[PDB]
RNA sequence: CAGGCGCCGAGGGUAGGGCCCGUGACUGGGGCGAAGUCGUAACAAGGUAGCUGUACCGGAAGGUGCGGCUGGAUCACCUCCUUU
RNA sequence: AUGCGCAGAUACCGGGAGGAACGCCGAUGGCGAAGGCAGCCACCUGGUCCACCCGUGACGCUGAGGCGCGAAAGCGUGGGGAGCAAACCGGAUUAGAUACCCGGGUAGUCCACGCCCUAAACGAUGCGCGCUAGGUCUCUGGGUCUCCUGGGGGCCGAAGCUAACGCG
RNA sequence: CCAAGGAACUCUGCAAGUUGGCCCCGUAACUUCGGGAGAAGGGGUGCUCCCUGGGGUGAUGAGCCCCGGGGAGCCGCAGUGAACAGGCUCUGGCGACUGUUUACCAAAAACACAGCUCUCUGCGAACUCGUAAGAGGAGGUAUAGGGAGCGACGCUUGCC
RNA sequence: AGGCGGGACCUAAGGUGAAGCCGAAAGGCGUAGCCGAAGGGCAGCCGGUUAAUAUUCCGGCCCUUCCCGCAGGUGCGAUGGGGGGACGCUCUAGGCUAGGGGGACCGGAGCCAUGGACGAGCCCGGCCAGAAGCGCAGGGUGGGAGGUAGGCAAAUCCGC
RNA sequence: AGGGUGAAGCUGGGGUGAGACCCAGUGGAGGCCCGAACCGGUGGGGGAUGCAAACCCCUCGGAUGAGCUGGGGCUAGGAG
């Protein structure tokens, strides 16, 4: 139920350079699940470019366990939604009930595992950070106990445990930045699902990115009415600005924001 | 692995004679058996190009032997192609 | 018998390809005619020794890193040739 | 110089993480078509040395062509970069310094699967057999193991070979 | 409808005519070996009688659709017989190619774009509307959500 | 026009809105319940009759629920838990009328006008609805028992 | 409406160690290619108080996709 990435159309015109994936468990998903409205528009006054839709199914999953913190759940398979950045593992809960969750590192159809109070640190049971062997994975981590799985690495292959102080651990994030969350809070054991997906590769644009459901951005596009920038002319302006009373693309946005201080350093940056 | 047992048992079901304790038929017997089970594992396993390389010379010598086999006497010789499998 | 009927194809035309020939501002280039305007690797540890395959950078010879081949000087270690 | 430190480093102590490598032992030593291959453990494997003389019965030596194989560099996607590090940036230089030196830091260096075959690819010396003093050392298999014998490595080394080394 | 000539008309072959139905012969430089090929250039078909094979339908025998195949031959200038129906080749600048628009001239560049890079934000993200409220954003959660100049891909992006 | 349609029912987007959050005011936002669809769901068809309307009328044939009863049968008894109706796109085997089409095949009113042919000649038609009973196709799965540490708060129903 | 194209998977036959990979059959995917209904509307032409407050003709592009379309809705006018 695993799934290919690097399948690729070849040359059926212009189709050229087109990524497939395909998990086989194949089914079709399970019970629990509504669908979202059109959003796009929203709160009734309309917003950000691009966006366009394209089928419906729309997502409910488990952001939260201390919820059984124990029924032993074994792989129910996988599957996923027309939503997420690293597909899902429908769960099956000892007690019957089941649950869409996360998916880790290629776990395993029926393998069991779980989580709460002492979970075996075998990627794909949960557990109270404090619980963190330091120098291992998780995402789906939160901090602010209760405050439901918070930092839901998406396919974000990215909690690093790096040590401890005080009623805080240390986290290496995505980003590339190393935050604080209280230990008793809590991190989805192991690491994500997907990453070649973030590499595939999708053909005719339009044909792709609407398909996305996302449509468009034109910048300082000509007829610069608006479009922040210069136009009536070829030449790219030069003032330094953006779309919508824009601030360039070199500025900050934090501030006090007791949240800041609060935790984490390494500031904001990478290096490949 | 080398299942030395055995080995001796089908060097005997081929020796037609009792009395093969080094023949043709055995180097064939031997060269097959071993060039097999070797063979399969080099598949799952993909990269050992220095024994991989020292079957192929092997698989050579004992087909070459066949080749003098047929030489003097394909007769019994493809008796033997037949009891065994090989080269179809 | 004459002619009629039949392909036959010398021949020429229209189209297309192939081998080679010549051939074109500009152009990468190749070889040389004692007396030149620059630096100078290499051979003396040629002064970071060199040489080389590779990669990359530079008025230029070339330098730099990866890896290596000695057709690499001086003491310090041991085996082995002779010998007052 | 430099760049880094009293917003305390450089040294000392404890703890954390990870990548790479693999000391003494280990050798002038070993295994491999070659390339080249090492901390130990285990999985599967191949070449290959000795002795009973037991088996077969010369089936064997050669290899144009092809077929698989492999330095390091570099490419391809997907991991990863502790350190080292062309490139780049400095600092030191001379008259010049793009390089030799010191201070930095990418790609790469590393793993998987794919791809390049590349060469002072070397012993610059194709392979296969048998004939011609000895001397010495060293590793390894068999023995009446002051040694002998099969095999394997450096060394000295008559004859002899070469224009000369030097092969032996 | 034309002939004689066949673009010299003409800023432009604008137009219009050529040409076009399927089956067989055959098919160039280049190439992301998908293709440019309906390249291109030939030849075919109508209807008769004759020998010869096939996929239908209760085996299968007035029951039908596929080509058969081939042979001799029939009548016109004429045989997709009328109506549906490619003119073509060479070559250069742009742009990739699919596209949307300019409702009212402006088939088409521009804008899309896939895909490049910078760069912004720690989620009660950052912006976008809002008098709070609030939504949006995203039940998404930095391979993710924004600001952007470019705009397959190939080589390549140096000096302050 | 009980049986066609729409309401006498369902609901999404979506509007309303008891609560609640919110404005100088007028309002902004809004769960719940409601309103709100040729999207859901539901019980009839064909032949005949008017200047004129029809599966609404007439007639033949086939049902629909709700009320009163009686007759037989049961832990019956919410709409709250559940299961359940429920769903791309491309394509596509197998099986039935529609619906094409030749029957000289049977019914029929006629004809050769014209050289001819009265001869498997023309011309017209050769059905449509039918409880279910039944015979083609398939079209939509599990019996238990128990544990039945979830239940999907409350219990044998689902799910482990 | 209709027609051609002819990938991926697979099945078998072919060559190593298995394998690459090949060939063939199957297949019959989006691009699409050809071309109506559908949707756009240059290229030329035909009206100037014209059938018309934007048309008719000959013609032409897409002709499964960012496609076209009926019904039901929300954003609006210094805002969309
Ligand atoms: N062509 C040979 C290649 O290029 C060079 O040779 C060339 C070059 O060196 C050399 O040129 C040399 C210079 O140097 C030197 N510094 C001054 C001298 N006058 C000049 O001479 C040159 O010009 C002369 C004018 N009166 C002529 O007579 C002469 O033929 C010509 N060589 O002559 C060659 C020209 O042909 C390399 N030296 C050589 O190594 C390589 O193989």
């Amino acid at each position: 139920k695993f799934k290919p990435y690097t399948p690729s159309r070849r040359f059926m015109t212009v189709a050229d350079f087109s990524e497939i994936t395909k998990t086989e468990p194949e089914k079709s998903l399970v019970k629990p699940l509504k669908k979202t409205g059109g959003r796009n528009n929203q709160g009734r006054i309309t917003v950000r470019f691009r966006g366009g839709g394209h089928k419906r199914l729309y997502r409910i999953i488990d952001f939260k366990r201390w919820d059984k913190v124990g029924i032993p759940a074994k792989v129910a398979a996988i599957e996923y939604d027309p939503n997420r950045s690293a597909r899902i593992a429908l769960l099956h809960y000892v007690d019957g009930e089941k649950r869409y969750i996360i998916a880790p590192d290629g776990l395993q159809v029926g393998q069991q595992v779980v989580a709460g109070p002492d979970a075996p640190i075998q990627v794909g049971n949960a557990l109270p950070l404090r619980f963190i062997p330091v120098g291992t994975v998780v995402h789906a981590v939160e901090l602010e106990p209760k405050k439901g799985a918070k930092l839901a690495r998406a396919a974000g292959t990215s909690a690093q445990i790096q040590g401890r102080e005080g009623d805080y651990v240390i986290l290496r994030l995505p980003s590339g930045e190393l935050r604080k969350v209280h230990g008793e809070c809590y991190a989805t054991v192991g690491a994500v699902g997907n990453a070649d997906h973030k590499n595939i590769v999708l053909g005719k644009a339009g044909r792709s990115r609407w398909l996305g459901r996302r449509p468009h951005v034109r910048g300082a596009a000509m007829n610069p009415v608006d479009h922040p920038h210069g136009g009536g002319e070829g030449r790219a302006p030069r003032g330094r600005p953006p779309a919508s009373p824009w601030g360039w693309q070199t500025k900050g946005l934090k501030t006090r924001k007791r949240r800041k201080p609060s935790s984490r350093f390494i500031i904001a940056r990478r290096k490949k | 692995p080398i299942t030395k047992e055995e080995k001796q048992k089908v060097i005997q079901e081929f020796a037609r004679f009792p009395g093969d304790t080094g023949s043709t038929e055995v180097q064939v017997a031997l060269l097959t058996l071993r060039i097999n089970r070797l063979s399969e594992h080099l598949k799952v396993h993909k990269k050992d190009h220095h024994s991989h390389r020292g079957l192929l010379m092997m698989v050579g010598q004992r087909r070459r032997l066949l080749r003098y086999l047929q030489r003097e006497d394909p007769e019994r010789y493809r008796a033997l192609i037949e009891k065994l499998g090989i080269r179809g």
